[PDB]
């Protein structure tokens, strides 16, 4: 996701967080302690009520199982009776870190990302939509990952310094996050009038990019449109894929977006009588025009900035990630090339 | 140094040489005519670090000294400003905004 | 025969405080020979 | 393993450049497909890699010289070998009887690479291996001394061999200033595949071209494919072609005679969906160079670890679990957010 | 024919040369020519008609 | 048995079970694409697609929604069975052609 | 100026899978 | 759709079958399934290859790990069915059994030849055992294998593979353990020198083309693709199956108007080459079976909530 | 920092000032008088700069609090200057008034 | 250095083909593309492997520390 | 609802909104007045 950071297991296993043990989390922390220092998601040590630490490092599975069964024993001491044990658990996907690339010349060069642990990786993985903020090039430049250590700092990194909170720059109040390269080229193609998809393809593009098994349970059932061409053969257009995407990620108790905009490509390029330069959203449906660097690049008053205004930053960030997967998938399916002939 | 050649069909040796000149120019300029902005940024921030918006809407330094009476003369967050005068966009979309 | 002369290639061995040089050449530069010993590799 | 380039300047032969192969002929596709190849990142075929493509080695020579302390022709305190006091025994896994390491031995950080007996200590001590990158022993040279014999062994050179299979983050480049950082080793069943049933060794992204205008790479692509087909070296000396005799026409004619598309395009299929891609894609053979690492890349992580005596703040390190610095710029950023707890 | 110089792989010529390093003179005079300002100037310290 | 191979993602499966998401370990496009092709031939299926969260976690996500005649789990089973039968048809056909060749 | 010399005697060196040179 | 409707319409055509390569068409099958077989053939059909190499000595010019690597690329002519899989959770002693593993040895020393015809360049006559070939990997049977593999010694499929070169005084001494693996893990296990497909070309002419145009049009495609009919004198398509899809036609202005180039979307021309261990047809069978087991293994797994 | 070890006392301001020789003498844990720091067995010389009243040192315990090198915060001592010296930090101001 | 065993792209064994390829150019006096075809190298993938191989090893081999030059 | 929030470090932010964008003025094109960073320093 555009708000995540891909964390290599080599980090995930060494970075811990001090979780206090309670009725609501005793199941989880039991398992972590059993898992130990080296199996993720596990734990590296336990803090007792008298402040002392116990290392899980040298331990067998049985010794760990023993400690895991005494995580929540009552107090045998009046002075520490108000405290509970703490488990120094591994970092996991629930977590937030602070990412940083130097020089840090404005606050968007230090943002909060949601953790996503990725097997087999040896580097940090970062969605393109963030290069703008960090001024990152992928030429062997390095970033720092900081792991805040208490819930106040958690709350701040998830609500104040988080990537999604920083769509507009404070310099002029304009977008810094958007899609680039493959994704722009892909969009011009997918949203072209020449673009048609069968029921099978249409449904597959939708599910591959929605990720409905998320926090965007706007419904717990994916909604689709009827086809544009009913007969002789059921066909959907590319513009319908966009309408369907928005339809599945914008709030249902809320009318669809309305936008009259323009893109970078003159009508003349499509042929006589074209209106494809005009971008029209009516009630949340893309009725005319292709989508462009002007619409989901870092671009003032395009579709994603419009969505940001009407539905807030969470929805806009979600649309941006969704569109990203859609175009990534579309590219794996149809590709895009450049040659001598061009 | 008018080069009629194009990258597709290649450029003559004379054009090539002149085109090396043009290419090298910007790199020579970054080597010699580079001004750094770092020290300037440090000095602005170190002096401005504690200047903040107060609960009375004024802008104060940390010692209480009043720097401005209201942020832009108008109390507007720059990052919430994009659509404030985008009236026709707000009139369509009226109902969602409400 | 742990060592090899770097100049003449004669295989030869040393002892405690011995002439660090080839007993044939007199060249003072000796290569340690690879002797039969188990090193294990994965074919990847 | 280097190869001669199919597309060559004739002077490449005149300077005897084949005596020092500097690259290899890759099958390169100019395609947007993986999604991991934007911003000049590039893709290497996983099976290509596993079959030897671009494999390389690094050698380091260290000099161990225990006459380093001794005050000039002094009595000798330290001799290579083992004493008769009691010492580990695990040591003999790495070290031969002379106190030198057996040739071929795998050696990782902390292992012995040397054993000597120190007289002033009445103990047998051990020079250890320091790199965080493991290696194998290649040559061990006994550097004897002149000034007529009598002197026992005091100087040794150990040459380490370090494996470099191509990794994520390694840099690759054609001979046209199109440099790229490996983003993925893409599984070959997942690559696009040609009508000819070939998978590309390397992917370079079409978006890497319109800003750089390395049109010479596109020419090399046709010429190299045509050369591989006809068994032909192609001369790419500057200024042999012109506006009335273009290489795109010349090499294109050669491809057409071979039976491939005249523009150098080829039909391909998606490895994932199985279907033919929207248009023919540009593919050919381009000579590629693998760039050495210039940088101490290696990652680091610290939970806790050694602190400095005066400030009790994390030491600087990596090789010793040092902390990462939050400096003045990051301070200002944390204030700018209003995040006082993150700062705290 | 009797033409301009086209490209050759020189496969046999090369591989034989690898195996049989010339016993008379190097096959790449251009390479020796490139280093000539260094060898030449050093040689000038002791040659010349004047010591 | 083996319980770790396929699991229900209960946060995208409805009460009536006519809609569901499954997470299958150790499977990519190979089975995923083939399985959605087969499932979509089932006339009671209203929606189906597969996705791969990330190339680095061996995981495959299948979504099935039905028009209400069978449950989502039924469609998964008919699809899996249909797929098996489909392979048989291919194996047998290939055999005959090799013999007859 | 002379053009870059055409290489003489070039034939098909590619066939669809399942065919070879002497099928042509 | 319906599995019986599929059975009635599906069809196989076998153009050429051989011990090393197969050329055949699958007709009226969906791309998702053709693709499955293709992927499976490359990456999931098990094979035997050297995995662990144990050096006792190597004073050749080629470094151990590199030598080990090439040995791993040598395709062993071994039936993978004759072996069981290694369990990689046991210690090394328990890990390797007579059902698990095949042991190869290699033992060469290079000496100088006295009887060399003076003034010779050839290293065969200058040196004894200068060149080391795959065929020099000796198969050492363990336990029951003396019996099981008595009827089929373990031999590399390509004996004349050059493995290493030596000069007088240099020796190589190694044992290799060879086990089951799959291409997806490492390409040395892939049983193909490649399995791929193409869709059957569709050249459809949008109006008759005759006379001097016919001859012209015909020459835009490889020999035999386009026929000129006697009588109507018009051009027609003989077999698209020979076409390489060069799109050459589309260059000449007079034709670009009168031809569309497409595919028969559900007609796959497969070409399968074996690395040498199993026949093509076996490898394709094994893949069609592998796909079916995935579906079967999954149907029988309980769905955990 | 541990959320289960709260702190009640809070620092609210800091005052700058000058240490008087009377204060120092009173608070001092040991007057240091020996230039020599260690003896032949590597132990702290008494009345020297590593004197154990100034804190635990190596494997020795602090003579003032008894704690070891880990829990002993250290303690200050003083040298007696046999003759008054100008404090170099303030010498310019002294100069002005003089 | 020495012939690669398999073609980087095809997977096709190529390492048994170096010594013969030289003998084809040398003895049978063929051109390169004819000789490559005769060894079964059809895809340009595979032709590239043998066409452009540099047997650099034959240079390395002339420095043998284990014999009296 | 577009008001700046009590608590905002507008001072730090103004500093970054002048320093950061000025890194785009490290070089120059080709009245006659002083430009870019030198001027910003004056
Ligand atoms: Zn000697
Ligand atoms: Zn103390
Ligand atoms: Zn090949």
């Amino acid at each position: 996701e555009t708000n995540e950071i891909g964390v290599p297991p080599v980090f995930a296993v060494k970075l811990t967080y001090p979780e206090p043990v309670t009725a609501y989390n005793i199941a989880e922390l039991r398992q972590a302690v059993i898992n130990g220092p080296d199996k993720w998601p596990g734990a590296t040590q336990i803090q007792n009520e008298d402040g002392s630490l116990v290392s899980l490092i040298g331990m067998s599975v049985e010794q760990r199982k023993a400690l895991a069964n005494q995580l929540l024993t009552p107090s045998s001491n009046v002075s520490t009776h108000t405290l509970n044990k703490k488990v120094y658990r591994h970092i996991k996907n629930r977590d937030v870190v602070l990412m940083n690339r130097q020089p840090t010349l404005h606050k968007a060069s230090m943002m909060g990302h949601k953790v996503r642990v990725l097997p087999n990786e040896k580097t940090l993985r970062l969605h393109y939509a963030n290069t703008g903020a960090y001024n990152a090039d992928f030429d062997g430049d390095e970033m720092n990952m900081h792991f805040p250590q208490n819930e106040n700092a958690r709350a701040e990194a998830l609500n104040l310094a988080n990537t999604d909170s920083q769509y507009l720059t404070p310099t002029s109040g304009s977008p810094v996050r958007g899609l680039i390269q493959d994704h722009i080229s892909a969009g011009v193609w997918l949203t072209s009038k020449d673009s048609f998809f069968t029921r099978e393809q249409y449904q597959q593009y939708i599910y591959g990019c929605i990720r409905p098994e998320d926090g965007h349970t706007t419904r717990s059932k994916i909604v689709t449109l009827p086809p544009t061409i009913f007969k002789p053969y059921p066909l959907w257009t590319g513009k319908q894929i966009i309408t369907t995407v928005l339809l599945n990620v914008t709030p249902p108790d809320m009318p669809g977006i309305n936008l009259i905009s323009k893109n970078k490509i003159k009508n003349e390029y499509w042929g006589k009588g074209s209106l494809e330069n005009e971008v029209l959203f009516k009630d949340g449906a893309l009725l005319c025009g292709i989508l462009d660097k002007s619409q989901y690049g870092a671009s003032k008053y395009g579709i994603v900035h419009s969505l940001h205004e009407v539905y807030g930053p969470e929805v806009a960030a979600k649309v941006l990630s969704v569109l990203g997967r859609l175009f990534t998938n579309y590219i794996t399916a149809t590709a895009f090339t450049c040659g001598m002939d061009d | 140094g008018y080069v009629k050649g194009r990258f597709y069909s290649g450029i003559k040796p004379q054009e090539y040489y002149f085109h090396c000149m043009a290419g090298r120019e910007g790199l020579i300029d970054t080597a010699v005519k580079t001004s750094r902005s770092g020290y300037l940024q440090r000095c602005l921030t170190k002096q401005l670090e504690g200047v903040h918006v107060s609960y009375d809407n004024s802008i104060r330094d940390a010692d209480g000294t009043l720097v401005q009476f209201m942020y832009g003369g108008d109390a507007i967050d720059i990052t919430k400003e994009s659509h404030m005068t985008q009236f026709e966009f707000c009139l369509d979309n009226y109902y969602a905004l409400l | 025969l742990k060592y090899i002369c770097a100049e003449c290639s004669s295989k030869l061995s040393l002892s405690r405080t011995d002439a660090v040089r080839c007993k044939d050449c007199g060249h003072r530069i000796l290569l340690k020979a690879r002797t039969k010993r188990l090193v294990q590799f994965e074919a990847r | 393993t280097g190869q001669t380039p199919i597309v060559k300047a004739n002077l490449y032969d005149d300077y005897g450049m084949d005596n020092f192969p500097n690259g290899f002929n890759a099958v390169v596709a100019v395609i947007s497909y993986t999604g991991y190849d934007m911003d000049d990142a590039m893709i290497i075929n996983k099976s290509a890699d596993e079959r030897g493509f671009g494999y390389g080695t690094m050698y380091k020579t260290e000099k161990v010289d225990l006459a380093l302390n001794r005050n000039r022709g002094d009595p000798i305190t330290q001799h290579f070998g083992f004493g008769n006091d009691e010492w580990p025994k695990e040591w003999l896994e790495k070290l031969d009887e002379d106190g030198l390491p057996y040739i071929g031995t795998y050696v990782e950080e902390g292992d012995p690479i040397c054993a000597y007996f120190d007289d002033t200590l009445n103990k047998t001590k051990i020079k250890t291996y320091h790199s965080s990158e493991p290696a194998y022993i290649e040559e061990v040279n006994l550097i004897g001394d002149e000034s007529n014999k009598f002197q026992e062994l005091q100087t040794v050179s150990i040459k380490y061999r370090i494996r470099r299979t191509p990794q994520i983050g390694d840099k690759f480049s054609s001979r046209h200033g199109q440099k790229g950082v490996c983003s993925r080793k893409w599984p070959t069943i997942d690559m696009p595949f040609s009508e000819t049933g070939i998978q590309p060794d390397i992917i370079i992204n079409p978006h890497a071209f319109p800003s750089r205008m390395t049109i010479g790479m596109f020419v090399e692509s046709l010429a190299g494919k045509a050369g591989a087909l006809h068994g032909i070296a192609q001369d790419s000396t500057p200024w042999i072609f012109n506006e009335d005799d273009t290489p795109a026409d010349y090499f294109g004619e050669q491809l057409a005679k071979a039976g491939y598309n005249y523009h150098g395009n080829e039909p391909m299929y998606s490895g994932a969906t199985g279907e033919e891609l929207r248009a023919d894609i540009y593919v050919g053979v381009v000579y590629y160079q693998r760039l050495r690492h210039m940088v101490n890349d290696k990652f680091q992580v610290r939970s806790t670890g050694p602190v400095n005596s005066l400030t009790m703040q994390p030491v600087k390190g990596r090789k010793r679990h040092g902390g990462i610095r939050v400096g003045e710029m990051e301070r200002d950023a944390l204030i700018g957010h209003g995040t006082s707890f993150l700062l705290q | 024919p009797g033409q301009a110089r086209t490209a050759d792989f020189r496969t046999l010529e090369r591989e034989s040369r690898f195996i049989n390093p010339p016993k008379d003179k190097s096959a790449f005079p251009l390479l020796q020519e490139a280093v000539q300002p260094h060898i030449g100037s050093f040689n000038a310290l002791t040659e010349g008609p004047d010591g | 048995p083996d319980r770790e191979k396929i699991k229900l993602l209960t946060q995208a499966t409805s009460e009536d079970g006519t809609s569901a998401s499954f997470q299958i370990v150790e499977e990519d496009h190979t089975l995923g694409n083939a399985l959605r092709y087969v499932i979509m031939k089932n006339p009671d299926v209203e929606f189906c697609g597969y996705s791969i969260p990330h190339p680095s976690e061996n995981l495959l996500n299948i979504r099935i929604q039905t028009y209400g005649e069978t449950t989502a789990v039924d469609a998964l089973q008919k699809g899996l069975k249909d797929l098996m039968d489909l392979c048989d048809v291919v194996e047998s056909k290939f055999t005959e052609k090799i013999k007859s060749m | 100026r002379k053009d870059v010399p055409k290489v003489e005697g070039l034939k098909l060196e590619h066939f669809a899978t399942g065919y070879d040179a002497e099928d042509f | 759709w319906n599995v019986e409707k599929f059975k009635k319409d599906f069809e196989v055509n076998i153009s050429s079958l051989d011990a090393r390569e197969a050329n055949f068409d699958l007709i009226n099958i969906d791309t998702s399934i053709a693709n499955a077989f293709r992927r499976i053939m490359i990456s999931e059909v098990p094979s035997v290859a050297a995995e662990y190499v144990y050096f006792f000595n190597n004073t050749s010019v080629i470094q151990d790990e590199v030598l080990a690597h090439r040995i791993g690329l040598v395709p062993l002519k071994v039936d993978p069915d004759m072996l069981t899989w290694v369990d990689s959770n046991l210690p090394d002693d328990e890990k390797f059994t007579d059902e698990n593993t095949i042991v190869l040895s290699l033992n060469v020393k290079c000496t100088r030849n006295p009887d060399a015809p003076k003034g010779s360049t050839d290293p065969k006559e200058l040196y004894n055992n200068a060149h080391v070939y795959a065929r020099d990997l000796k198969f050492e049977p363990q336990g029951r294998q003396s019996t099981t593999f008595a009827d089929c010694p373990v031999v590399p499929a390509d004996p004349d593979i050059l493995l290493a070169k030596l000069r007088p005084g240099q020796e190589i001494s190694l044992k290799a353990h060879c086990i089951l693996g799959i291409g997806g893990d490492h390409a040395k296990f892939s049983p193909v020198s490649t399995a791929s497909y193409r869709l059957l070309p569709q050249i459809n002419i949008l109006q008759p083309i005759k006379g001097e145009s016919a001859r012209r049009f015909q020459k835009c495609f490889p020999p035999g693709v386009i026929g000129i009919d006697e009588g109507s004198d018009e051009a027609y398509v003989k077999d698209a199956r020979k076409d390489t899809v060069s799109r050459e036609v589309l260059r000449y202005e007079e034709f670009a108007d009168k031809v569309k180039l497409g595919r028969v979307r559900n007609h796959f021309i497969f070409n399968v080459e074996s690395a040498g261990a199993m026949t093509p047809e076996e490898i394709f069978f094994k893949s069609v079976r592998i796909l079916k087991n995935k579906a079967e293994y999954l149907k029988n797994c309980p769905i955990t909530q | 920092m541990d959320i289960s070890k709260p702190v009640g006392s809070e620092i609210t301001s800091v005052d700058f000032g000058i240490l008087t020789a009377k204060e120092i003498r009173n608070l001092s844990a040991k007057q240091i008088t020996n230039p020599t720091v260690l003896d032949n067995l590597g132990h702290p010389v008494s009345g020297g700069l590593y004197d154990l009243a100034l804190g635990a040192f190596l494997r020795n315990l602090c003579s003032t609090c008894g704690l070891d090198e880990k829990f002993c915060p250290g303690h200050q001592g003083h040298i007696e200057l046999p003759v008054p010296c100008y404090n170099p930090l303030f010498f310019n101001q002294l100069y002005i008034y003089l | 250095m020495i012939v690669p065993v398999r073609c980087f792209s095809c997977g096709k064994v190529v390492g048994d083909k170096w010594e013969s390829y030289l003998n084809l150019l040398q003895e049978d006096e063929l051109d390169e593309g004819t000789a490559l075809s005769r060894l079964g190298l059809k895809r340009y993938c595979c032709r590239r492997m043998i066409l452009t191989h540099v047997d650099l090893i034959e240079k390395f081999l002339r420095y043998n520390p284990l014999e009296k030059r | 609802r577009s008001l700046i929030n009590p608590g905002e470090a507008v001072g730090i932010i103004a500093s970054q909104s002048v320093g950061e964008p000025s890194t785009q003025m490290t070089l120059n094109t080709f009245a006659n007045v002083t430009l870019g960073i030198p001027r910003l320093r004056e």
